[PDB]
């Protein structure tokens, strides 16, 4: 249990900066980093 | 649903303009009758009450007391046929030891009073108290129903809005004792809203009936959208989880003469105001943990979201290193005139809170040393024998300390 | 630019977009502060229609010379510009904004 | 947008009055309300006004003074709802130490109110100034205000309008020090209109209403153009950039009972007077450095470009040798009568204006040699040690002559 909660997060926050990282190439769509 | 609990003078009036402000809020006739205007009304009622057969709509509300003048007059006012005879309790006949020790003696028909309230509603949620810590009746009263209502009701959630002694003004000569005590009560089994008369007072200058108006006020629109449901945070635990200390800030606290300056007012600039010091009311680089805004009328969240930017760029705050606010909206009473072209309440938890404990803790530290109106405590069996109790809480709050 | 009043605040609009090279330009972002401005600005109490035509294009380098209005009309009034009006107005609108950006830049050394 | 801030009596008056030209030009009504007459205005507003939600506009101005007395009879005034009281600040309880002294005692409102004026505002381009340098109030607590916000606030235009003591007539017995000191502050922060009451005086004669009258009217017709935009001259910047310490006047400094004589005004008969020695409001071969002309009503450039060929010609002016004039028009507000047929202002930046300093300098020599009413100073913690800020603003006064 204590060796699988930071493994968790290095796996979601790995996505994590996949979503920010797709939502900011666009021309809203923008507005939502700021959310 | 939720249950309030209120204890002393204190938490007795603070209940009686609280729900005087519902009342007005929700269009409840003093009586209990509905006004012919909000037949139809679409705001939700059984949060705060639950009506009867008679169409009367009755608080969920338990007065308690170790006094009898106080609800006497209550039950004086326009208001009084409105609470519950059956649930109010008086005793029959200022300390915490002897509040505790009242507590353990009358458990029978407050829990019997609790029980009956609480079977009435399916979907509880939570409990609110309201009281002072310092007088004795508030502290060791809320200290006892508190361990004995965790104990009993371990899937509730525990809200209380406890109003701390003035220290600028040298209330309560063994305040510091009570205090302590409630405190570390409040640590041990509070599920979550600090209140002070120094700061509180200091705001409303630059009678008890108008502090306490604005600490309704304060209530009331910090359960505005659990009353008048939305789309987002539609419970007390959804407001607890996006929190969890707290302190409070109101934009529109002004008085009934100062409507004339009617500023064009932003849902920017509200929430800004939300932010300084001064509108916090209650009185190492210390930086927030949590902060909430609830903002009524008309709003646009396009505009939310250019005061977030703004203020996130003008970096007017500070968060902690170690880890990563939330701005709701509301949707005001339909009944209470609108002097307010948008209206904003603040909830934040904020490392500076604990200043408070150190100055306590600095009184009673500034007592034990030379052992002050200990001969009152020693007369109660709790602290018949020893004061180990008093080391404990000590020790807890010190913790507490560390920790923030 | 015979308004005046709004084409000052565009001017203070577009400075953080067209500094950056053409490549990383794309319409669809500065509509949205065309549209700010006429907001903000006293453009705002106007005839809803000509202000449904009035957009931007973008000519095909800086962002400081690919930016220019167009305010495109059809129909029967499209019989009074004959597509060669529109050839021409945006052949002086150049030498407009030039002459503004030259003015609004001495302005700021000042 | 921009800024106002006024100081000491004279300060406060030039505001009152100047808010009064406005309010009549842009057809605001005394409480705030707007005449139906100019519902459809063209004119912008945003520039000295924000609307507010009851419909009423609330001038962005900010009161400051140490004494009530003034502000008191202002707010008796029918213009006295107008105002915002948020921003008024009065002193609860005649020397440049103390206001400077003052000011530091009450930074944190001063700058609490000037900081949510100025969040209001998208795009503020400066700040006015209003007041006199010669009596304690003004002089100190400008200087303060000025060092502190120029501090602050590193990109922003700072203009005022600084009224000079009169000299000819011997009233502050202590105005060298005041003046001295305040110039100093102006040229170590000031961006950018001197005024003398002797020859404003000397002019309105060939009460303090009137005179005030006459300076609000400048300040108004210098703001004219960015209040009604057109086409050049579309910014505060624009104007500073075009000359850059000023000198001003008008010509239709006409009373009301004036009106008789329906003058044939031209352009160039106008923009010829704004030239004579005489209509410059204020009292080595010194020549000009810029010239601006604003003009108000139907002009033809025709006439504008054979006006400034025949003036140009007729040598009437004199230039600096080592550089390389401006004539911007505006509309009129469409509400005031026209009873001129074309009007004229001028500010112009001319050499001239350095023997005021010499005059002060005279005055300042004259008493530092005797040690002259000193004592109040010593009293504050500026001047508790030395005054060696006297020597150093006496330096920077004499090196600017020198530039000069």
């Amino acid at each position: 249990f204590e060796a699988t909660i930071n493994k968790f997060d290095k796996n979601f926050s790995a996505h994590l900066l996949d979503l920010l990282a797709r939502l900011s190439i666009y021309s809203g769509m923008a507005s939502v980093i700021s959310r | 649903e939720i249950i309030t609990l209120q204890l002393g003078q204190c938490g007795n009036q603070i209940g009686f303009e609280f729900w005087k402000q519902l009342c007005a809020e929700h269009g409840i006739s003093p009586e209990g009758i509905v006004e012919e205007f909000a037949t139809e009304g679409t705001d939700r009622k059984d949060v705060f009450f639950y009506q009867a057969d008679d169409e009367h709509y009755i608080p969920r509300a338990v007065l308690l007391d170790l006094e009898p003048r106080v609800i006497h007059s209550i039950l004086n006012s326009p208001y009084a046929k409105l609470y519950n005879p059956e649930n109010i309790y008086l005793s029959e006949h200022n300390n915490w030891a002897s509040g505790f020790s009242q507590g353990e003696k009358i458990h029978e028909d407050i829990f019997d009073i609790i029980d009956r309230e609480a079977d009435g509603s399916d979907s509880l949620e939570g409990f609110v108290l309201c009281h002072s810590i310092a007088g004795g009746t508030g502290s060791g009263l809320g200290s006892y129903l508190l361990e004995r209502l965790n104990d009993r009701y371990p899937k509730k959630l525990v809200q209380t809005y406890s109003v701390f002694p003035n220290q600028d003004e040298m209330d309560v000569v063994v305040q510091p004792y009570n205090s302590l005590l409630t405190l570390k009560r409040l640590t041990q089994n509070a599920d979550c809203v600090v209140l002070d008369n120094t700061a509180l007072n200091r705001i409303a200058t630059d009678s008890f009936s108008q502090i306490n108006q604005l600490v309704s006020t304060i209530m009331s629109a910090s359960t505005t959208t659990l009353r008048y449901p939305g789309y987002m945070n539609n419970d007390l635990i959804g407001l607890i989880a996006s929190l969890i200390f707290l302190m409070t800030g109101y934009t529109p606290l002004t008085t009934d003469q100062s409507v004339a300056s009617v500023r064009k007012t932003t849902v920017l600039d509200v929430m800004r105001r939300l932010l300084q010091p001064k509108n916090v009311m209650v009185s190492t680089n210390h930086c927030y943990i949590a902060i909430l805004n609830i903002i009524q009328g008309e709003v646009d969240p396009t505009q939310v979201h250019k005061s977030l930017q703004r203020i996130r760029e003008r970096k007017l705050a500070n968060f902690i290193p170690w880890g990563p606010i939330q701005v709701a909206l509301s949707r005001k009473s339909p009944y209470l005139p609108s002097a307010h072209r948008v209206s904003g309440l603040m909830m934040a938890n904020h490392t500076s809170i604990s200043s408070l404990f150190e100055r306590t803790c600095r009184q009673y530290d500034k007592l034990r040393k030379r052992e002050a109106f200990l001969e009152q405590f020693r007369k109660e069996d709790m602290f018949k024998d020893n004061f180990d109790e008093m080391d404990t809480s000590r020790e807890i709050v010190q913790q507490l300390i560390d920790e923030y | 630019l015979g308004q005046g009043d709004f084409i000052r605040h565009l001017m203070d609009l577009l400075k953080p977009e067209l500094v950056r090279p053409a490549t990383t330009l794309y319409q669809h972002n500065l509509t949205g502060i065309l549209e700010t401005a006429v907001r903000a600005t006293n453009a705002q109490f106007d005839s809803p229609e000509i202000l449904r035509r009035l957009d931007v294009r973008l000519l095909e380098d800086t962002g400081w010379d690919v930016f220019s209005l167009d305010y495109h009309v059809d129909g029967p009034i499209a019989t009074v510009f004959t597509r060669e009006c529109m050839s021409h107005y945006l052949r002086v609108f150049n030498f407009l904004w030039r002459a503004k950006r030259m003015e609004y830049i001495l302005t700021d050394i000042r």
